[PDB]
RNA sequence: ACUAUGCUCACG
RNA sequence: CGCGGGGUGGAGCAGCCUGGUAGCUCGUCGGGCUCAUAACCCGAAGAUCGUCGGUUCAAAUCCGGCCCCCGCAACCA
RNA sequence: CGCGGGGUGGAGCAGCCUGGUAGCUCGUCGGGCUCAUAACCCGAAGAUCGUCGGUUCAAAUCCGGCCCCCGCAACCA
RNA sequence: GCUUGAGUCUCGUAGAGGGGGGUAGAAUUCCAGGUGUAGCGGUGAAAUGCGUAGAGAUCUGGAGGAAUACCGGUGGCGAAGGCGGCCCCCUGGACGAAGACUGACGCUCAGGUGCGAAAGCGUGGGGAGCAAACAGGAUUAGAUACCCUGGUAGUCCACGCCGUAAACGAUGUCGACUUGGAGGUUGUGCCCUUGAGGCGUGGCUUCCGGAGCUAACGCGUUAAGUCGACCGCCUGGGGAGUACGGCCGCAAGGUUAAAACUCAAAUGAAUUGACGGGGGCCCGCACAAGCGGUGGAGCAUGUGGUUUAAUUCGAUGCAACGCG
RNA sequence: UUGAGCCUUGAUGUGUAGGAUAGGUGGGAGGCUUUGAAGUGUGGACGCCAGUCUGCAUGGAGCCGACCUUGAAAUACCACC
């Protein structure tokens, strides 16, 4: 988080932040998350993510492109 | 057009100003298709604009059309869901012709006598920016400056 | 009068306004500056340039100080910050470094109700 | 952003 | 009984002690906006100082009244 | 019977106790919008003020009677 | 008797299993203190709210409560409910390794009894945040809602009660048996640890699929396959998991559990359309970009209406109304 | 840390005419300069950013009052505010 990027520089280059916290803080505390709705919202995350996975195997069809 | 990027219509030049600029100055000022009664009103105009400003006509005509042209113009788009204003870059083509409407659309109003005279005197007072067709640049500009949070 | 040579520009960025403060070493407000106190009210306040203003508008008023160089601390996620930080080159100081101070909290405190 | 309703029965 | 402050467009304000340049916010009509409505934004229409008098280069402004507006706390036929 | 207060477009309220001025919100009629109805938008009409008399240059507004209407009182034995 | 089921010991392995006690850091609110000058806050847009008594922001020092970022996963443990900072205390089970021992000690279970989220309930603590109820500002025809600002019970704790949830893999427990692949997770063997490996074989687990089954969807060695043991439950939809009585509870209520009456259906899966303020991709004066109009006037025409002895008849959203 | 008065002293105070970031009024025409000067190097105090004000010195002893623009004349000396 702490960036100084030496001296002639200055061009912000801060994706220390955006690639570490940002969302962890924000968009997760920011309103309540109901016990459950993670139990839910990840699993089907996570479903999605198999899904896509096993399809990727799959995805060698014809195609003629 | 949704997906149908066609070219314009070429113009052509006006005998006595060979050029393009007041060829279409012409176009916007003519009413019922009556180009002979439109012509004959901006040469009328733009001959006493030249006596009385001590300059040429296509000179004359661009210490004036410059003078009402819009920089930037306010457009609103719903991207999301909400209607706010959104001000833009004009393209060159329209920039022009956008200031020579609100030349023209000024000439209606503020009843002098003749069309001729009444576009003389819009065009003189475009030179010395203090018209109508200024102002209604000036308040456009207000919209895009005051609205210019929106990209 | 004081005359200080270095600062800290906190600059609180929520999602409805971009509130930049500079101040001392210490933490010792010098002056400040609001997306709402530019003018630009409602939606326009929530803005990338709402803020860069209010940076601009900040950046002056704190010139009997008379900073050199200072340290940008920005808060909370905001539409400003990544655009504000802009300003403060554009407007005449250097930036020493960038930080964060977007206080984490490690689950602790219940967060108000979803909304709908 | 928000934004209601559709009187009854009738296609062997 | 007083000494004191206070007096502007329809109204609530300041500005009024530091004489040469009456602001500012609601009522005001036209825009731009959008298939539209709300908003939001831009510019316009109105007091030469409640009003009358002295001086001095210039007076809402310095000084005297009025119509008053009161703040009050005094008020024992 | 005493005592205040009332009675105003179709409804409910201002304007009434300071005499010349009739508003507000719904509803109604007309036109829009919609496939149509509602909602919504834009126009329009609609009350001589309980009634009968005064006073007055002029009365919804002042005064008197009479007809409904509320509120208060009809107590000590 | 026997030893293969079942259990014991032996040495370990993993784990948010449990119960009791500590302590850590971030943050929120608040408390007094310094700085400092108009806003902050919020929203689709506003307002209530908070601020010139000096808020917000910023920093200093406290106080208190609750919850433990990242690790953190189709990871683990638990009979289920459920269980996440770190440390000790007591403590239950699980699995593996090769033996030794017991010698059918087993499996199910009506009644019985225990445990059992959240919300509730009782007595006594605590109370930051959040937040039923409630209040105010918006929204709207209305808005006893959704949105905003406030905000009490409660959420926390100790101890008793309650005994229910879509308490859900909507799938009772135990056991045997029948093609595969990719993984996750925790063991333990064989080998060179010869270098993040080579090769098996036990637990538990997620995903896809074969036969077979299924109404289909799907399930599929963790079966909804093939069989056995025992239990629970079902018999059309409404009435109704209601009434009445019994039992249980401080109550809230739970549990057991009908009938009259009424209907010819109710239902499940899947199919083709149509629709969606579902998604993606396209199109047309659909919109944008323009330009001239109608709507205002007069007149012409055509309908509606109304009038009349008759104002013949037909056409009436778009696609009837200078139409037949 | 104060809340003001108050004297010494020093500046300060740009409608417009305009060489002047001049408030009213005045003793009245030489002050001052070698009681080490004009111009400036540089930096301070002030600043309605027009241009005031001044530490010290390389420099070296000059600078200038009525005149012309004003409702007013020059902080050249100096009295009172
Ligand atoms: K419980
Ligand atoms: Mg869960
Ligand atoms: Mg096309
Ligand atoms: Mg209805
Ligand atoms: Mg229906
Ligand atoms: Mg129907
Ligand atoms: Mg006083
Ligand atoms: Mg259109
Ligand atoms: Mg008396
Ligand atoms: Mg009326
Ligand atoms: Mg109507
Ligand atoms: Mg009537
Ligand atoms: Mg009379
Ligand atoms: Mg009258
Ligand atoms: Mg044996
Ligand atoms: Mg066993
Ligand atoms: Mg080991
Ligand atoms: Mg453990
Ligand atoms: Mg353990
Ligand atoms: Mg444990
Ligand atoms: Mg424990
Ligand atoms: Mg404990
Ligand atoms: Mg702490
Ligand atoms: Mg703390
Ligand atoms: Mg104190
Ligand atoms: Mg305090
Ligand atoms: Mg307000
Ligand atoms: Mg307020
Ligand atoms: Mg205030
Ligand atoms: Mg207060
Ligand atoms: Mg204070
Ligand atoms: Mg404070
Ligand atoms: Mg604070
Ligand atoms: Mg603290
Ligand atoms: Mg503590
Ligand atoms: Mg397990
Ligand atoms: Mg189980
Ligand atoms: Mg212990
Ligand atoms: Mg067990
Ligand atoms: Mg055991
Ligand atoms: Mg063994
Ligand atoms: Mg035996
Ligand atoms: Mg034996
Ligand atoms: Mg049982
Ligand atoms: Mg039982
Ligand atoms: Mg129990
Ligand atoms: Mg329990
Ligand atoms: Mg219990
Ligand atoms: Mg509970
Ligand atoms: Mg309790
Ligand atoms: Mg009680
Ligand atoms: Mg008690
Ligand atoms: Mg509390
Ligand atoms: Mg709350
Ligand atoms: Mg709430
Ligand atoms: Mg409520
Ligand atoms: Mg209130
Ligand atoms: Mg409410
Ligand atoms: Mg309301
Ligand atoms: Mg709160
Ligand atoms: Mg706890
Ligand atoms: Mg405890
Ligand atoms: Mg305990
Ligand atoms: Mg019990
Ligand atoms: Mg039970
Ligand atoms: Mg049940
Ligand atoms: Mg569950
Ligand atoms: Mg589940
Ligand atoms: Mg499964
Ligand atoms: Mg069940
Ligand atoms: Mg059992
Ligand atoms: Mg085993
Ligand atoms: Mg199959
Ligand atoms: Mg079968
Ligand atoms: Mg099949
Ligand atoms: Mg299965
Ligand atoms: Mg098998
Ligand atoms: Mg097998
Ligand atoms: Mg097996
Ligand atoms: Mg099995
Ligand atoms: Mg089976
Ligand atoms: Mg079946
Ligand atoms: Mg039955
Ligand atoms: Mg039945
Ligand atoms: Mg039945
Ligand atoms: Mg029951
Ligand atoms: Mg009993
Ligand atoms: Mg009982
Ligand atoms: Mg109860
Ligand atoms: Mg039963
Ligand atoms: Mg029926
Ligand atoms: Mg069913
Ligand atoms: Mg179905
Ligand atoms: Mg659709
Ligand atoms: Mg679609
Ligand atoms: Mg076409
Ligand atoms: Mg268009
Ligand atoms: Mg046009
Ligand atoms: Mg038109
Ligand atoms: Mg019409
Ligand atoms: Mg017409
Ligand atoms: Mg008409
Ligand atoms: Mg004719
Ligand atoms: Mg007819
Ligand atoms: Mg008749
Ligand atoms: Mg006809
Ligand atoms: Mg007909
Ligand atoms: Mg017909
Ligand atoms: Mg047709």
């Amino acid at each position: 988080i702490k960036v100084r990027e030496n001296e002639p520089f200055d061009v912000a280059l801060r994706r220390f932040k955006r690639s570490c916290e940002k969302a962890g803080v924000l968009a997760e505390v920011r309103r309540r998350e109901f016990y459950e709705k993670p139990t839910t919202e990840r699993k089907r995350a996570k479903a999605s993510a198999v899904k896509r996975h096993a399809k990727k195997l799959a995805r060698e069809n014809a195609r003629r492109t | 057009p949704r997906r149908r990027v066609i070219g314009q219509r070429k113009i052509l030049p006006d005998p006595k100003f060979g050029s393009e600029l007041l060829a279409k100055f012409v176009n916007i000022l003519m009413v019922d298709g009556k180009k002979s009664t439109a012509e004959s009103i901006v040469y009328s105009a733009l001959e006493t604009l030249a006596q009385r400003s001590g300059k040429s006509e296509l000179e004359a005509f661009e210490v004036a059309l410059e003078n009402v042209r819009p920089t930037v113009e306010v457009k609103s788009r719903r991207v999301g869901g909400s209607t706010y204003q959104v001000p833009v870059e004009v393209r060159p083509v329209r920039r022009n012709a956008l200031a020579m409407r609100w030349i023209v659309e000024a000439a209606r109003k503020r009843g002098d006598k003749s069309m001729a005279l009444r576009l003389a005197n819009e065009l003189s007072d475009a030179a010395e920016n203090k018209g109508t067709a200024v102002k209604k640049r000036e308040d456009v500009h207000r919209m895009a400056e005051a609205n210019k949070a929106f990209a | 009068r004081k005359q200080v040579s270095d600062g800290v520009a906190h600059i609180h960025a929520s999602f409805n306004n971009t509130i930049v403060t500079i101040t001392d070493r210490q933490g010792n407000a010098l002056g400040w500056a609001t997306a709402g106190g530019s003018g630009f009210r409602g939606s326009r306040k929530s803005t990338p340039f709402a803020a860069q203003v209010a940076a601009e508008r900040c950046a002056d008023a704190v010139k009997e100080y008379g900073i050199k160089n200072l340290e940008v601390m920005v808060k909370g996620p905001g539409p400003g910050r990544e655009s504000t930080i802009r300003a403060l080159n554009a407007a005449g100081f250097r930036i020493t470094n960038i930080t964060d101070v977007t206080p984490i909290p490690h689950n602790g405190c219940r967060p108000p109700k979803k909304r709908r």
